[PDB]
C-alpha cells in the first residue's frame, strides 16, 4: 500500500493547552519517517516522525512525550500497561500504571487481631432505569 | 439495569442482606432510595471495624482432662489471663461453664492450653 | 478488540473511488464509533472482575499452614514469571490460536498485561490465606488457618470440635483433591472450549469479512 | 458473563456463600481464583 | 452523631463539580446524537 492512513492523538484538552502526542500503531521507531513519507509532508508535521522524545511501546511508536520512572494511576490509556498524563514547566509525560499500594500482613501460629471500635459510612449507587 | 435495580430495591431496602458487596461495601445495615432523571440513587449504610489490636489465642482449654471450646467466641489472652470475647468487637469476659461446651479429653486437639474454668454454682453452694 | 478503516477497506487506494465515497456520509464513522465503544468496554470488563482490592498483599515467607499445602496454586518464583503451575497448564492449553491481511483491520492490545493480572490474583490469594473474609470488608486481621477453617465449619452447620479432631485427615483429603485437579485438567477432552470458542469466533468472522472483498455483487 | 464473574468473586472468594449451587456443588467453604486467557478459573472447596 | 455527619458529607460530595452522574448523562446524550445523525443523513445523494 501507498500510505498508512490514520494515527492516534493524545490531547490534554484544548481548554488546558495545545500540546499533543502522536501514536503510530504497529510500526517501529526507526522507520517511522518512512511509511508516513515524512519528506513530502509539510513542516509542523515533520516535527514529529523524529526527534529526541521517541519511545517504543508494544502498541507502537510514541513521539511527543517522555518516559518517567515512578508510577501513578492511569489518566489516558495507551496500551500494554502504559498510560499518559499532563503534569509538571508543564508537559506531557508517559509512565507505567501502579496497580496499588504495597502491603504485607503478619501470619503467625497463635496470633489474632480484633477490632476495638467502629465507624459508620454511607455510599451511593447510581443506576439507569429507562430511556427516551 | 432495570432488573438489577429492582433486585437491589427488594433486597437492600426492604430487607437486610448477607450477599457480600451486593448492597454496599462493608457489613450492611440499611439502604435508602432517591429519585433521579431516568434513574435512581441508593444510599447504603454499612459497618466498618477499626482500631484493632493483636492478642494470642488457643483452640481449646484443658481442664480436669476435659476440653472446653467456646460457644460463640474466641479465646484471647493479654499475656497473663485468658478471656473469651465476641468476634467483631473486643469484650473480654471470664471463662465459665455458661460460655463453653465440653467434648472429649485433652490429647487430640493440637495447641491446647492449661487454665481454669470457674463454675457459677459452687460459690453459691458455700455449704 | 479490533478496529477498522473506512477508506482503506471500502476504496482500495483508488482516489476517484475515495472521492465518490464522500456522498454516502456518516455511515462508516458510525461503524467506527460502535467498534470503539466495544473496545473500551472490554477493558472495563477485565477491570471489574480483578481490581477489587486496592492494597496489594504479599505471600508470607514461611509456608506452614497447619498441614494444608497450597504450593500448587501459589505463585512459583523460580520460573521467570510469577505464574502458578496450574496457570501454566491453562496458558499452555488454551492458546492454540497481528495477521497478514491488514486491509484496514487491526487488533489492538489489552491494557492490563498478564503480569498485572497474575499480581492481582496473587494479592487475593495471599489475603484470603492470611485473613479470612475480613479483608474485603475492612482492614486485614490475621487469624490462624485452622481457626479460620473451624469458623467456616460453624458456618455450614457442623460444630467446631470436628475440625480439631480430624485435622490431619481433612488436610490429607484437601491436598489429594488439589493434586488431582492438575490431571483432570490435563485430560485431553478440552473442558476449555468456553475460552477456545472466543478466539475461534473472532478469527472466523475476520476471515469472512476479508474474503468478502473478492466479490462482484452482480457487477 | 463478566458481571457474573465479578459477582462470584465477591460472594465466593471474599466471603462464604449460603446460596445453593452458586459456589460449587455441596456446602461451600472457600474458593481460589486462577487466571486464564480471556477469562478466569475458580476452584470451589466444599463438603459432601 | 456518626450517621448525621456522614449524611452531610454525602450531600457535599455529590455537590462536588466532577461528573458523578455520567451514567445518567449518557442516556440523554446517546439519544441526542442518534437523532442528529438521522437528520444529517438526509443530505446524501447516495449516487444520484
Ligand atoms: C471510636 O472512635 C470515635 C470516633 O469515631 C471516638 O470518639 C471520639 O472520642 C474523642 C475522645 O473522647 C473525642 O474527642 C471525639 O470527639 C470523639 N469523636 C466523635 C465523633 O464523637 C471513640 O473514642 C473511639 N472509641 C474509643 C474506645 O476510643
Ligand atoms: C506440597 O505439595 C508438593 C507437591 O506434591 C510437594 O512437592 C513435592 O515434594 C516431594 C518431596 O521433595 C517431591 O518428591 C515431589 O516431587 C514434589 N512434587 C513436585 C510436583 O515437585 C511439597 O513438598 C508439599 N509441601 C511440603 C511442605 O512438603
Ligand atoms: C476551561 O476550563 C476552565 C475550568 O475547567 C474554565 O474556567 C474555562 O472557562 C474554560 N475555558 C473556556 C474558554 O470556557
Ligand atoms: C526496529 O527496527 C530496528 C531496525 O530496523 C530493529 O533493530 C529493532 O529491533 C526494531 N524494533 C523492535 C522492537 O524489534
Ligand atoms: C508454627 O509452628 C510450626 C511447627 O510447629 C513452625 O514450623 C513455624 O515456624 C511456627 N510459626 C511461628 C510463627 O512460630
Ligand atoms: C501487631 O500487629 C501488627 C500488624 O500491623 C504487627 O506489625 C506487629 O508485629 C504485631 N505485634 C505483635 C504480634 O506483637
Ligand atoms: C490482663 O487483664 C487482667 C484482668 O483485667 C489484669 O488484671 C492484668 O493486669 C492484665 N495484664 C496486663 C499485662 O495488662
Ligand atoms: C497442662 O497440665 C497438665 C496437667 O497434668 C500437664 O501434664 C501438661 O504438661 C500441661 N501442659 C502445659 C502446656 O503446661
Amino acid at each position: 500500500p501507498c500510505s498508512f492512513g490514520g494515527v492516534s492523538v493524545i490531547t490534554p484538552g484544548t481548554n488546558t493547552s495545545n500540546q499533543v502526542a502522536v501514536l503510530y500503531q504497529g510500526v517501529n521507531c526507526t522507520e517511522v519517517p518512512v511509511a508516513i513519507h515524512a519528506d513530502q509532508l509539510t513542516p509542523t508535521w515533520r516535527v514529529y516522525s523524529t526527534g529526541s522524545n521517541v519511545f517504543q511501546t508494544r502498541a507502537g511508536c510514541l513521539i511527543g512525550a517522555e518516559y518517567v520512572n515512578n508510577s501513578y494511576e492511569c489518566d489516558i490509556p495507551i496500551g500494554a500497561g502504559i498510560c499518559a498524563s499532563y503534569q509538571t514547566s508543564q508537559s506531557i509525560i508517559a509512565y507505567t500504571m501502579s496497580l496499588g499500594a504495597e502491603n504485607s500482613v503478619a501470619y503467625s501460629n497463635n496470633s489474632i487481631a480484633i477490632p476495638t471500635n467502629f465507624t459508620i459510612s454511607v455510599t451511593t449507587e447510581i443506576l439507569p432505569v429507562s430511556m427516551t | 439495569s432495570a432488573n438489577l435495580a429492582a433486585t437491589k430495591m427488594s433486597e437492600c431496602v426492604l430487607g437486610q442482606s448477607k450477599r457480600v458487596d451486593f448492597c454496599g461495601k462493608g457489613y450492611h445495615l440499611m439502604s435508602f432510595p432517591q429519585s433521579a432523571p431516568h434513574g435512581v440513587v441508593f444510599l447504603h449504610v454499612t459497618y466498618v471495624p477499626a482500631q484493632e489490636k493483636n492478642f494470642t489465642t488457643a483452640p481449646a482449654i484443658c481442664h480436669d482432662g476435659k476440653a472446653h471450646f467456646p460457644r460463640e467466641g474466641v479465646f484471647v489472652s493479654n499475656g497473663t489471663h485468658w478471656f473469651v470475647t465476641q468476634r467483631n468487637f473486643y469484650e473480654p469476659q471470664i471463662i465459665t461453664t455458661d460460655n463453653t461446651f465440653v467434648s472429649g479429653n485433652c490429647d487430640v486437639v493440637i495447641g491446647i492450653v492449661n487454665n481454669t474454668v470457674y463454675d457459677p454454682l459452687q460459690p453459691e453452694l458455700d455449704s | 478488540k479490533t478496529s477498522v478503516d473506512c477508506t482503506m477497506y471500502i476504496c482500495g487506494d483508488s482516489t476517484e473511488c475515495s472521492n465518490l465515497l464522500l456522498q454516502y456520509g456518516s455511515f462508516c464513522t458510525q461503524l467506527k464509533r460502535a467498534l470503539t465503544g466495544i473496545a473500551v468496554e472490554q477493558d472495563k470488563n477485565t477491570q471489574e472482575v480483578f481490581a477489587q482490592v486496592k492494597q496489594i498483599y504479599k505471600t508470607p515467607p514461611i509456608k506452614y499452614f497447619g498441614g494444608f499445602n497450597f504450593s500448587q496454586i501459589l505463585p512459583d518464583p523460580s520460573k521467570p514469571s510469577k505464574r502458578s503451575p496450574i496457570e501454566d497448564l491453562l496458558f499452555n492449553k488454551v492458546t492454540l490460536a497481528c495477521a497478514q491481511k491488514f486491509k484496514g483491520l487491526t487488533v489492538l492490545p489489552p491494557l492490563l498485561t498478564d503480569e498485572m493480572i497474575a499480581q492481582y490474583t496473587s494479592a487475593l490469594l495471599a489475603g484470603t490465606i492470611t485473613s479470612g473474609w475480613t479483608f474485603g470488608a475492612g482492614p486485614a486481621l490475621q487469624i490462624p488457618f485452622p481457626m479460620q477453617m473451624a469458623y467456616r465449619f460453624n458456618g455450614i452447620g457442623v460444630t467446631q470440635n470436628v475440625l480439631y479432631e480430624n485435622q490431619k485427615l481433612i488436610a490429607n483429603q484437601f491436598n489429594s483433591a488439589i493434586g488431582k485437579i492438575q490431571d483432570s485438567l490435563s485430560s485431553t477432552p478440552s473442558a476449555l472450549g468456553k475460552l477456545q470458542d472466543v478466539v475461534n469466533h473472532n478469527a472466523q468472522a475476520l476471515n469472512t469479512l476479508v474474503k468478502q472483498l473478492s466479490s462482484k455483487f452482480g457487477a
